[PDB]
RNA sequence: AGAUUUGAGUAUCGUAAGAGGACUCCCUUAACUUAAGCAUAUCAAUAAGGGAAGGAAGAAAAAAUAACAAUGAUUUCUUAAGUAAUGGCGAAUGAAAAAGAAAAAGACCAAGUUGAUA
RNA sequence: UGGAAGUAUAAAUCGAAAAGGUGAUAGUAUUCAUCAAAGUCUAAAUAUUACAGGAAAACUGAUAGCAAAGAAGUACUGUGAA
RNA sequence: GAUUCACGCAGUGUUAACGUGCAAAUUACUUGUCAUAUUUGAGUAUAGGGGCGAAAGACUCAUCGAACUAUCUAGUAGCUGG
RNA sequence: AAGGUUCCUAAACAACAUUACUUGGAUUAGGGUGAAUCGAUCCUAAAUUACAGAUGGAAAUCCUUAAGAAA
RNA sequence: AAUAAAAUAUUACUUUGGAUAGUUUAGUUUCCUGGGCGAUGAAGAACGCAAUGAAUUGCGAUAAGUGAUAGGAACAAUAAAAUGUGAAUAUCCAAAAUUUGAAUGCUUGAAAGUAUACUAAGGUAUAUAUGAUAUUCAAUAUCCA
């Protein structure tokens, strides 16, 4: 909604921050095997529930 | 972190807070380079300067907590962050000398009536 | 219409976050949490639960100030 | 034959398993050892009479009892204070 | 079986009274000494319409007469009240209509 | 006015709570199942529900066995023993003394006595 | 409860003592035997599939072995317990 | 708690369309209705041998002549398949 | 209400929108949400929950000013 | 009657798929030693902190780490700086330990908050039950001038 509660709007920012990437540089460490963020997510493609 | 403990030792009281006063307002204008565009260099210097302010903090806590127990250590109440550590259940369970208490009826007996050594012939 | 058509009214939440589990489990109405048990002081947890209680218990989370204290 | 299996209750949960056992005697050797260790005479199993048996189908044969009458000890000139202190069991 | 609606109204939730808009309890005012050796002077203010209930309510109005102040009650209108009218309530209260007697 | 009794507020110094519950001590009158049906019985101190603790807990020093050429606190193991007994005497349930070992240890209150009483 | 004319607990009523309990077939009597209830503590021998730290194996070898040999009670589902 | 039209709503008929559908109940025309026993939002109350029902055993999260979920439970099968 | 960055800009089109896409509510990276006067905060409505009390073997239930040296 | 496009059959090579074989920093079971939490604020939850991080890991406004004691030359994906005047690394140690949570001044929904006292901001204390001591009281409850 427009007005929210002040807990809930940064609980819906970190769910914003962790809707990123892996960076190049941490993809060209030695052994390395995270490619991609498997708990990634899309306002359209799945609901998170909160 | 280039600020070297025998360095911090050597302050008075008042220059720790006259380092850290500075200390901070180094940090200050370190996080505004890293913001505009500075250097790495300068980066280098944000990361260092996190590190003597760590360091400075922990020489003027310790001190100063260190005084605090000279001066609680003949003290009949002492505050419960000066008191030994022990758990929950020690600070709780009685005491050696009061689990060995014993009534004078029985003490007097344990000493006259001691388990004596010996041995048998075969 | 109790199919797709009755759906399109779902906009009201029943549940939202606890305060002393994290889900979204507190019950507005009824002003309890159906899964960490809330203001009952005591966790809720169930001996026909017995996932409920290895998904939520001791040795799930940091253990922040219990590590040290054993490991002395 | 007419079986009789007491069976149909939970007997999995009854099933209690020996596996302990070659080890219980290691621990108890070792703590029989250390207590001669500690004060010799300690494990020396204080002395004890010798009590027959009851029933006429054993009473023919005598067993170690636990500890000596009040009786007995003056009998042999024995007080009964100190028998205790000098690894001798009494039974008042 | 099931339960007769006859069971479910002694539960009272749905069964509950709908006195929301209700003016309150019609009742005497408490016995006193001024009601049990003297008489009491009551003004009916208005006579009102209490949802639910089909005889009409009366504010009456004794003044308090142990403290300073009044005293507002709510009787059931006798057949022939008026506003502005004078009640006496007490042991030596006249055979009026309205007026409250032993 | 004074001597007490009882009950409160406040201050100081502490104590309980919550986690865990594999093992330990208890509360509660489940049912599926078996009986070739089923209604007592069985499943069964079993499941779920509830309370309390410790590194172990519980028990513990005879108002106990026995009928002997007698024993002797408690606990645990072997045996007694699928025995005595219980049961629509059906299905089924079911001990303990003796005897053999591990370990061993006994002490206090109350009541009674002493009162230039403490 | 194996305890069978009541083995144990509890509730209603009743309720002792110049003592008395028990000897499992109810009852009265006389002997015999053995204990002396209605308060408290007590190490040692015993248990353990929480959890932690180790060691072993005629155990499994990625559809197996824990659900999980990778950011596994994770991704994902449900209003929610799950 | 008169007659009708309209914004809306329902669901009489076509037993039309569709029937691996736009849709796990929808579409088109036709019909009925379209403010006082009216329509409707949010808050709040009522819970499983229970609730709620102008009463159809109807409704209680696509679940109802007894919801969903987990445990007892690998319930039992003289029956069926391997 | 619900959604939660879907808003705007630039680069870019492998996948996705039953053909295609230079387009995008899609990929990548930055930017964006300014209150003494608008709202929440304040008040009470249906209703809801505490200390003490009452009840219950238990978990817990009842009571909301009645039972209280309380409010 | 006729052809071999299709169809069928075998082998080699490629393809789709991931069986088989080799392998294990993962499990299972038994046994041994302990069984060491919390009002001195636990377990759990949330948020935050790395030069470039989203998860995870470690940590708490001193932040992927500080002091001290051991330790002796590294780290690395890419740069920087510091470094034998002591880098990595380890610890039953010291300091520090955000919001919550039994959560405990009061309120708490996703709630933003807030009163008093002590020592403008900041920090401490104030829940309920409860033992002991001190102190202020209440009741003609028992006596009593």
């Amino acid at each position: 909604t427009g007005h929210k509660g002040f807990s809930y709007k940064l609980k819906l920012g970190k769910k914003i921050h962790q809707n990123r990437g892996v960076p190049q540089w941490f993809r060209m460490k030695t052994g390395n095997t995270i490619n991609y963020n498997f708990k990634r997510r899309h306002w359209n493609r799945r609901k998170m529930g909160m | 972190a280039s600020l070297k403990i025998s360095a911090i030792k050597a302050m008075s009281k008042n220059d720790m807070n006259a380092k850290l006063i500075e200390l901070k307002g180094e940090l200050a204008n370190l996080r505004t380079a890293k913001v505009t565009g500075g250097a790495p260099s300068k980066i280098s210097r944000l990361r260092v300067v996190k590190k003597d302010i760590a360091r400075l903090l922990t020489v003027m806590n310790t001190q100063r907590m260190e005084a605090l127990r000279k001066y609680y250590k003949q003290a009949k109440y002492v505050p419960k962050e000066l008191r030994p550590k022990t758990t929950r259940k020690e600070r709780r369970q009685l005491t050696k000398a009061q689990l060995n208490l014993k009534t004078v009826k029985a003490a007097k007996k344990a000493q006259h009536f001691p388990a004596r050594k010996f041995f048998v012939l075969a | 219409t109790k199919g797709t058509s009755c759906r399109g009214t779902r906009h009201n939440k029943t549940h939202i976050l606890c305060k002393r589990c994290g889900k979204r489990s507190w019950h507005l109405q009824k002003q309890r949490c159906a899964s960490c048990g809330y203001p009952d002081a005591k966790m809720r947890q169930y001996a026909w639960g017995y996932k409920a209680l290895r998904r939520r218990t001791q040795g799930t989370g940091r253990m922040r100030h219990l590590k040290i204290a054993l490991k002395r | 034959a007419v079986s009789n299996i007491h069976f149909c209750k939970d007997w999995r949960s009854k099933v209690h398993t020996w596996f302990k056992q070659p080890f219980r005697k290691i621990r108890r050797h070792q703590t029989r050892v250390e207590k001669a260790k500690a004060v010799f005479p300690a494990t020396i199993k204080s002395l004890k009479p010798s009590v027959h048996c009851m029933n006429q189908r054993f009473n023919y044969k005598l067993r170690l009892g636990r500890g000596f009458t009040l009786k007995e000890l003056r009998a042999a000139k024995i007080d009964k204070n100190l028998a205790r202190t000098i690894g001798i069991a009494v039974d008042p | 079986g099931r339960r007769t609606l006859s069971q479910r109204k002694g539960r009272g939730s749905i069964f509950k009274s709908r006195s929301h808009h209700k003016l309150g309890v019609a009742q005497h005012r408490a016995i006193d000494f001024f009601e049990r050796h003297s008489t009491v002077r009551g003004l009916v203010k208005s006579i009102e319409h209490d949802p639910g209930r089909g005889a009409p309510l009366a504010r009456v109005v004794f003044r308090n007469p142990r403290q300073y102040g009044l005293d507002k009650e709510l009787f059931i209108c006798a057949e022939g009240l008026y506003s502005g009218q004078y009640i006496y309530c007490g042991s030596k209260a006249s055979l009026h209509i309205g007026n409250v007697l032993p």
